[PDB]
């Protein structure tokens, strides 16, 4: 068992209260603070006409990629209707994996077209804009129910 | 093994979660946010009122606005900087973080805090409402001396609206006084005694004591003045005893009012230091006695404002004003000991704290320089006294309120500020403020007395007024970074997930989430000493925290 | 309507509530153009927040006095649910039905 | 419903607790009582000067200051203090009816104090001083008249808490409300002992 | 004196000093980290960005690509 | 508790000391006589801290050590059920509107607005204080 | 606890597709709940145009025209900010 390596401690219940050195930050997301707001807008505001928690995964997946992406769809907080996108810039692999109840809801032609609309922007060199052009496409594709 | 978070938090919030929640506030948090918002709005109103005065004083003519509008201008300005900007924010930071600091779920009378805030706002609007009146608001000063306020003199409607606006604002701040003193007395976390509470809730304990001492005499004085104006009721009659009957009990309100102004901002700054000095507050029990040692005497010091009248017992109030200057000096040298041999970083709220230290220093040197009556017999109502109360009072409320905002901002809205923009804010509210008040010492010592609308070209000293105008308009464009910083730090700006966005936080506040939950606490820490958040977040520190906490 | 009425006693308002008569009829003359916009904004978002205030009394309970949690230091408001409860600290959240839902356990039994 | 989750004695709870815990509306009204004592300090300072000013036979010629109607209504008011304290004795022991009988008669003779003070004001203004007529007449009308506003606000608190006893079960919170209004009004008629010693006896 | 000077002074020296301090303090690099260069390897911890979109395991589908 | 009684005892000692020394130093040493306007203000600020400290001493004697106030007290030693705090309430905004109407009747000397604002104060104060005591509608 | 549940089958309805979603406003099917937003943009802009037309009249006090310019520039600033944020999708 190890907490955050300096300054954190688990409280009287399971909430682990941590710190942040005073000039530093908490999230350390290596993306600008305005285009991931555009990601959250494309993934919440212009997504609610699809009725599925669009997860986005950027971490490494250095294994059998489909299995290790559908394994990490299982902790998206409702896995039966979730359209996760997984991207590994260590590995150059897009992987859009669905939930159960998202099935035949305008989705089987939207996943390869979402991968194409993402990977047309990844090869330029825009991670966030690739994710936005993928989530907008899969929002236009997944029909609500 | 990995969480499932949003990429950025909620920017604005959903449509319609605040405006009914405005009307039906009951937690201390949102009420304190409303105090900070609407009182920085009144700070904006006052700042532009001062910039109108300072356009006026830039040239010896009456070139911009009249005489009477100027006499309304400094009066409404002195009120919406003292009794409608400072006086609310001394409970606005209380409603921010005092139930967070004492472990309280809410503030003790959670409707009467909404009642305090809304009585404040609707005393403030009906006191600003003199400007709608055609003769305007009160031309007599903030001091409002009684042969000038009785209805023969300044007979307009604006003075009456001023009177009843301060009646409502005083009642609301009395009610803030009672519910803050009852929080800190009997609504408190189960492990903390009287002494290991933070210093800031201690300063608001004694500040609410002096609010209950002072402000009912403002309402009593002012109900007597409203009767003396409308009923023609001879109480403050000048050929009666009624021009020291104003001065004695009005300044018996007034100087305890300026120390209920001064003490919780001392508490803010004394909370700023131990988390940026990365160490204890130096002499914590010394501060916990020194707040009483200044504030008990604050009541009994009141007539160091009537040195010029020649009708007060003069050595008594001069000796006790030196004796109220000594415990704030104690409270100051504890702060210099708190920065002493620490690992300082001057991220922005400590930078405002240090600006407060420098301004309140040389202003308090003017305090001991001014409280001696022969050195005041030329200086009573000069510009040395107006640069004195700016160079003290601005330093207390404005610098320590910017320290309080840039410190308790990521814990009252869960998002940081821009550090660069806050440093911009500080350096051109420091350079500009010293530009507009380091010269009014030398402008009130050579002659230019207070509350004048114009002066002469055959009088000298025009250049010191124009350099005060340069400094005041540096300070007028100084809050463009501040309102831009909070405007892009609520709806945007760098979020915090974990606690302590300022590391080495302490004082029992910083042991909950940065948007704190409704009723403030999911897990209280085991309170053992004055810094229980510092003892939660650093458990290995505790034996080193106590084993060297006594030498010096 | 309140503006066109409250600037028809323009005369006696500017008489008693000491305002310039020109000033209060300009206040009306701008008010009939901008105060419907202000009250539209406040009314629309206030209706939506009144909706949200009795759409959180279903997902949560009805608010009461505070109990602390026993082994640790917490503060829960001790919500009293309106419909069927589950086995834990949250009930089955009801659906809205156009009814005035009670927000005080006072108004319950 | 299932049963409830807030299974308490009422929707209202005491204020915290009062067996090993201080009552919080109690300490709230105590410090607000102390604030209103400073308000009366403002009124007393408006009295104790403008009596050092007037010299010689200083209560002026139209002020035939009636003590024979003053000391009966002070005796009414301070006996009514003991009626209100008997009401809070019957509030600790929890019956609404022992509370309501003693607070009804406390409200009635407090109303008798307000009507006696109003008749004293009529009888002292119709052949004497007015509030723009004298210095002493004005300070007499404000130092005791706004005390009339204090006691009429206390009467509003009595009738208001009596309707509150009509509308709900007698909780320990309502005994807290009763003891709070009880010694608010005890503060009112200890300030009136101070004012009656000051205006009439000491002068 | 010389009302053009004492108006241009009080209207420009605030804006001149504002421009100087805002060009020496806002041209610094902020605390926010740099944008992710795609050619650089993924140095960051793994990131999952959920949605909270309808508020409250078995496999659905698949797709893939190689940029 | 203990320490509030000691706190207002310190304030009572200083306020009584300052009151009596201001009275006996403006009895002599002044122009006309006793000032009577900060003297009685000091005597009744002694009265303020007498009331608060005497009540806190009355409570502190008729009490054990509070499980809040006790030094070296675990949180589980004092984790019970606190009393009622009010949730959401739209009466204080009405208190302020009522008292502001009464105040602008007392400022612009409008006795109809004084009486109407006092009537709204009584109505809204009733609405605040009965808010958690109105029973259900009996039909 | 002395309460019953409430169940109301209304005539629910454009028919539940275009407008505002039930998570933007918490009850959108229960009534009309979305003004089209070009109406309020052009309403604000026409309000400010009306305040600018209000200079034309019997008029010698030019202290009023600064209030008309002010309350017109505030409304033009709010409408322009609001339209610009929807043109960029609520950014800055
Ligand atoms: C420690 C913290 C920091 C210290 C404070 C620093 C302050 C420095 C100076 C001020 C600058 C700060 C930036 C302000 C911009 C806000 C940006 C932001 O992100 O905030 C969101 C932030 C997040 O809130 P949320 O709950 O997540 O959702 C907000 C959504 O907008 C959903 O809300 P809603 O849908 O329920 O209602 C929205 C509405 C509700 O707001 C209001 O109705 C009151 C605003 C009064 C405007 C008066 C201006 C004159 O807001 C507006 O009115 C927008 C129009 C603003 C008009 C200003 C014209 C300027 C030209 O809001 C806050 O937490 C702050 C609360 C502020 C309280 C207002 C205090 C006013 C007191 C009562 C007013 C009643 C009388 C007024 C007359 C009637 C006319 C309305
Ligand atoms: C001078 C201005 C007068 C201000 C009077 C209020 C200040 C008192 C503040 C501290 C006292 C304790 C307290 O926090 O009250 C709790 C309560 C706060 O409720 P909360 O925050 O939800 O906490 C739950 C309670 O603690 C749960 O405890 P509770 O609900 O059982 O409260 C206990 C008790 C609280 O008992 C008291 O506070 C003593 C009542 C003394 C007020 C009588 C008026 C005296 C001034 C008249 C001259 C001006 O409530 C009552 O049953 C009696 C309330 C009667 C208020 C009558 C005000 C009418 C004024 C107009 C009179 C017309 C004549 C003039 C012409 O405040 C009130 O009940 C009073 C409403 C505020 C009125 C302000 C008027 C503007
Ligand atoms: C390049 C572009 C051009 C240049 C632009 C300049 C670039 C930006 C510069 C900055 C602009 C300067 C002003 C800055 C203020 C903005 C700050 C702010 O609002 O806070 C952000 C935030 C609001 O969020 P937001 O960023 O505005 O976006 C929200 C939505 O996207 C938007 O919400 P929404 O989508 O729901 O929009 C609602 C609104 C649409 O928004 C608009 O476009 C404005 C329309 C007019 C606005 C007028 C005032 C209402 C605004 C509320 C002010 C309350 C005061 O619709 C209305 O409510 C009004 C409809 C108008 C109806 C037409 C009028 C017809 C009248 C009847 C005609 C009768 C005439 C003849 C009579 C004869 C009878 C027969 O505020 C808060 O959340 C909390 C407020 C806290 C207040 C703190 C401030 C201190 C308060 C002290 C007390
Ligand atoms: C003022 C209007 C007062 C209307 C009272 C309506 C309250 C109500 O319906 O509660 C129902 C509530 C029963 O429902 P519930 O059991 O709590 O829950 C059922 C629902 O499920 C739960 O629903 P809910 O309880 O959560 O919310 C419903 C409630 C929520 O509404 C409220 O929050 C009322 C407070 C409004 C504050 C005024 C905003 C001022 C903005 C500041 C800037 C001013 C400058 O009512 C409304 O939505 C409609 C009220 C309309 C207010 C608009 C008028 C503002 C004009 C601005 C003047 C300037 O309790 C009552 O029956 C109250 C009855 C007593 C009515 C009269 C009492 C007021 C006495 C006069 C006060 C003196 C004010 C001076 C005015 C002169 C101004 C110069
Ligand atoms: C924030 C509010 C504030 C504060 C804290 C002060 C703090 C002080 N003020 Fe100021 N003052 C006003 C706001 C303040 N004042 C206002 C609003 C007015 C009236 C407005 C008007 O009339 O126009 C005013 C009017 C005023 C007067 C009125 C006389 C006149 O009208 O000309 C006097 C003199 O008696 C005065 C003296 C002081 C003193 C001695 C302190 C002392 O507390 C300061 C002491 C601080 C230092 C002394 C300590 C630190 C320095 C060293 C590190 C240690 C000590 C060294 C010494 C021993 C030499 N003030
Ligand atoms: C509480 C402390 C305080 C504060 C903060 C202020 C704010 C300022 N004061 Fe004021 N002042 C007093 C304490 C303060 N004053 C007192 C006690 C009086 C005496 C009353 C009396 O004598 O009767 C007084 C009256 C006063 C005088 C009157 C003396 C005379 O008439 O000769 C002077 C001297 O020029 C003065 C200087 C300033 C300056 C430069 C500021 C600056 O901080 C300016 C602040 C305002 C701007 C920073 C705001 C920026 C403008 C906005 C951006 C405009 C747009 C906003 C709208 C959209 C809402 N003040
Ligand atoms: C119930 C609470 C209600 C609260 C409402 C509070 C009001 C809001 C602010 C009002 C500001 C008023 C400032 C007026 C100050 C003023 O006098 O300015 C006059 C004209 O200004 C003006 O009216 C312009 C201001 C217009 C205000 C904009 C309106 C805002 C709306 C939203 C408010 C409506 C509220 C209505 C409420 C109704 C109920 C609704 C629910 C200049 O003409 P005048 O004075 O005659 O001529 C001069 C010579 O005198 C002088 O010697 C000479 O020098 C020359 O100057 C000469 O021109
Ligand atoms: C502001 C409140 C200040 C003080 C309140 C004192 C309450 C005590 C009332 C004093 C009674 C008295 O003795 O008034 C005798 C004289 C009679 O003289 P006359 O008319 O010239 O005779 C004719 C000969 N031809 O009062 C008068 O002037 C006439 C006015 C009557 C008293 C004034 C109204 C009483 C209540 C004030 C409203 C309070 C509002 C509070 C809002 C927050
Ligand atoms: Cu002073
Ligand atoms: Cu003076």
């Amino acid at each position: 068992e190890l907490d955050l390596p300096y300054g954190s401690a688990l409280t009287s219940s399971g909430r682990i209260s941590a710190v942040t050195e005073p000039g530093e930050l908490s999230v350390h997301y290596p993306f600008p603070t305005m285009d991931l707001v555009v990601l959250d807008d494309a993934l919440k505001y212009g997504s609610r006409a699809a009725k599925a928690r669009f997860a986005v995964y950027i971490g490494p997946l250095g294994a059998d990629t489909a299995a290790t992406a559908r394994e990490i769809l299982a902790n998206v907080p409702t896995p039966e209707n979730a359209v996760l996108l997984a991207v590994s810039p260590d590995q150059r692999a897009i992987e859009v994996v669905y939930g159960a109840d998202v099935k035949g809801r305008g989705i089987e032609s939207a996943a390869p077209l979402g991968v194409s609309a993402a990977a047309a922007s990844f090869k330029e060199g825009n991670l966030i804009d690739g994710l936005i052009s993928a989530v907008r496409v899969m929002s236009a594709g997944v029909s609500p129910a | 093994e990995l969480e499932a978070r949003r990429p950025f938090p909620e920017r604005m919030g959903p449509k319609g979660n605040l405006i009914y929640k405005l009307i039906t506030t009951t937690d201390h948090k949102l009420i304190g946010i409303m105090y900070c918002v609407v009182c920085f709005a009144f700070f904006l109103v006052g700042g532009l009122m001062a910039l109108f005065m300072r356009t006026e004083l830039a040239m010896p003519g009456l070139q911009f606005l009249s005489n009477e509008q100027f006499n309304q201008l400094f009066t409404m300005h002195g009120t919406v900087m003292l009794l409608f900007y400072a006086t609310p924010i001394v409970f606005g930071f209380a409603n921010l973080v005092l139930p967070l600091q004492i472990g309280a779920p809410d503030v003790a009378f959670p409707r009467l805090n909404a009642l305090s805030f809304w009585l404040f706002l609707f005393g403030a609007l009906i006191a600003i409402a003199g400007f709608i009146t055609p003769g305007g608001a009160a031309d007599f000063g903030w001091t409002a001396y009684s042969p000038l306020t009785d209805a023969i003199h300044s007979p307009g409607a604006g003075g009456d609206l001023w009177i009843m606006g301060l009646a409502v604002g005083g009642l609301g701040t009395i009610l803030g006084g009672v519910n803050m003193i009852t929080t800190v007395v009997c609504m408190r976390a189960p492990g903390m005694t009287m002494f290991r509470m933070p210093i800031f809730t201690w300063n608001i304990l004694v500040t609410s004591i002096l609010v209950l001492i002072a402000f009912p005499i403002l309402t009593a004085a002012l109900f007597g003045l409203a009767a003396d104006r409308h009923l023609g009721a001879h109480i403050y009659d000048p050929a009666n005893g009624g021009v020291l009957l104003w001065q004695h009990l009005f300044w018996f309100f007034g100087h305890p009012e300026v120390y209920i102004i001064a003490l919780p901002f001392f508490g803010i700054v004394s909370e700023i230091f131990p988390v940026f000095s990365r160490k204890p507050i130096f002499g914590y029990t010394t501060l916990i006695y020194a707040t009483l040692a200044i504030a008990a005497l604050s009541v009994a010091v009141w007539a160091h404002h009537m040195y010029a009248t020649g009708a007060v017992l003069l050595p008594f109030f001069s000796f006790m004003t030196f004796l109220i200057a000594v415990p704030t000096g104690i409270k100051f040298f504890n702060w210099i000991g708190t920065m002493w041999k620490g690992q300082l970083t001057f991220e922005t709220p400590m930078l405002f704290s240090v600006g407060f230290l420098i301004t309140f220093l040389l202003g308090g040197l003017s305090g001991v320089l001014l409280a001696s009556p022969p050195l005041d017999f030329h200086v009573t109502d000069s510009y040395f006294v107006i640069a004195h109360f700016h160079y003290v009072l601005f330093g207390t409320i404005v610098f320590a309120t910017y320290a309080g905002i840039y410190f308790w901002f990521p814990k009252m809205t869960g998002r940081l500020l821009d550090e660069r923009l806050g440093k911009l804010h500080f350096w051109l509210t420091f350079i500009g403020f010293h530009t507009t008040f380091l010269v009014q010492h030398w402008l009130g010592d050579e002659g230019m007395p207070r509350r004048y609308a114009d002066y002469l070209p055959t009088d000298g000293f025009t250049t010191l007024n124009v350099i005060s105008t340069v400094g005041a308009f540096i300070l007028g464009v100084s809050m463009l970074p501040f309102v831009w910083n909070v405007f892009k730090s609520w709806r945007y700006g760098e979020p915090v997930t974990v606690d302590d966005p300022w590391g080495y936080g302490n004082s029992l506040e910083w042991a909950t989430s940065c948007p704190p939950p409704r009723h403030n606490f999911t897990e209280l820490p085991r309170i053992r000493s004055e810094r229980p958040a510092f003892e939660l977040h650093y458990p290995h520190m505790v034996e080193r925290m106590r084993a060297e906490a006594h030498v010096g | 309507y309140l503006l066109l009425t409250f600037a028809c006693m323009n005369d006696i308002i500017a008489l008693k509530f000491h305002i310039s008569l020109n000033a209060t009829t300009w206040i009306g003359r701008i008010g009939m153009v901008v105060l419907p916009a202000i009250v539209y904004f406040v009314a629309y978002r206030w209706a939506i927040s009144l909706q949200r205030s009795d759409r959180e009394v279903l997902e949560h309970g009805v608010e009461t006095g505070i109990i602390k949690r026993l082994p640790h230091g917490a503060y829960v408001e001790l919500h009293q649910p309106l419909g069927p409860v589950d086995e834990h600290g949250h009930p089955i959240p009801l659906e809205y039905a156009g009814a005035p839902l009670p927000k005080r356990m006072n108004k319950l039994g | 419903m299932t049963s409830a989750v807030g299974t308490s004695g009422t929707a209202i709870t005491s204020r915290v607790h009062s067996l090993n815990r201080p009552n919080m509306v109690s300490v709230g009204t105590i410090v607000w009582l102390s604030s209103e004592l400073m308000f009366f300090a403002g009124l007393f300072a408006m009295y104790f000067t403008a009596r050092a000013q007037a010299g010689g036979a200083w209560p002026p010629e139209p002020t035939e200051l009636n003590l024979a109607l003053a000391v009966p209504v002070t005796l009414v008011l301070i006996a009514s203090s003991f009626t209100c304290q008997m009401g809070v004795f019957a509030a600790e022991r929890g019956d609404v009816f022992g509370l309501r009988r003693w607070y009804v008669i406390t409200f009635l003779m407090g109303l008798f104090f307000v009507l006696g003070q109003g008749y004293e004001y009529i009888h002292l203004v119709e052949h004497g001083t007015t509030i723009p007529g004298s210095a002493y007449g004005s300070v007499f009308y404000l130092a005791t008249g706004f005390h009339g506003l204090h006691v009429i606000g206390g009467l509003v608190a009595f009738v208001l808490l009596l309707a509150r006893t009509k509308m709900s079960k007698f909780t320990p919170a309502q005994a807290t409300a009763a003891i709070v209004v009880s010694y608010y009004w005890h503060f009112v008629d200890i300030v009136w002992i101070a004012l009656f010693a000051t205006i009439y006896f000491v002068r | 004196m010389s009302t053009a000077l004492t108006h241009g002074l009080i209207g420009g020296v605030p804006l001149v000093l504002f421009a100087v301090l805002a060009l020496i303090f806002l041209t610094r690099k902020g605390p926010h980290p740099d944008t992710y260069k795609m050619s650089d390897p993924w140095t960051h911890a793994p990131i999952l960005w959920a949605a909270e979109e309808p508020r409250e395991v078995v496999i659905g589908g698949g797709a893939s690509g190689k940029w | 508790m203990h320490i509030e009684a000691r706190l207002f005892e310190i304030l009572t000692a200083f306020f009584a000391l300052a009151a009596v020394v201001y009275a006996v130093l403006t009895a002599m040493f002044a122009t006309g006589g006793v000032e009577w306007a900060g003297t009685t203000a000091l005597v009744l600020t002694t009265g303020l801290t007498l009331i608060t400290g005497t009540f806190f001493r009355f409570v502190a004697r008729r009490l054990d050590t509070r499980p809040e106030d006790y030094e070296d007290a675990e949180i589980s030693d004092g984790a019970g059920e606190l009393g009622f705090f009010a949730p959401h309430s739209w009466w204080p905004i009405l208190i302020s509107l009522s008292f502001s109407t009464a105040a602008v009747g007392a400022a612009l000397w409008l006795p109809w607005l004084i009486a109407a604002g006092v009537a709204f104060v009584i109505t809204s104060v009733c609405g605040l204080v009965f808010e958690y005591y109105w029973g259900p509608e009996k039909h | 606890m002395s309460s019953t549940q409430d169940r109301s089958q209304l005539d629910p309805e454009v028919e539940r597709h275009t407008g505002v979603d039930v998570e933007d406003v918490p009850s959108a099917e229960w009534g009309w709940s979305h003004m089209p937003i070009g109406v309020m943009h052009i309403g604000g802009l026409l309000s400010a145009a009306f305040l600018l037309v209000m200079m034309r009249g019997n008029h010698v006090g030019h202290v009023e025209d600064w209030f008309l310019i002010g309350f017109a520039a505030v409304i033009v600033a709010l409408v322009g900010r609001n339209w610009w944020l929807r043109r960029r999708g609520w950014i800055r």
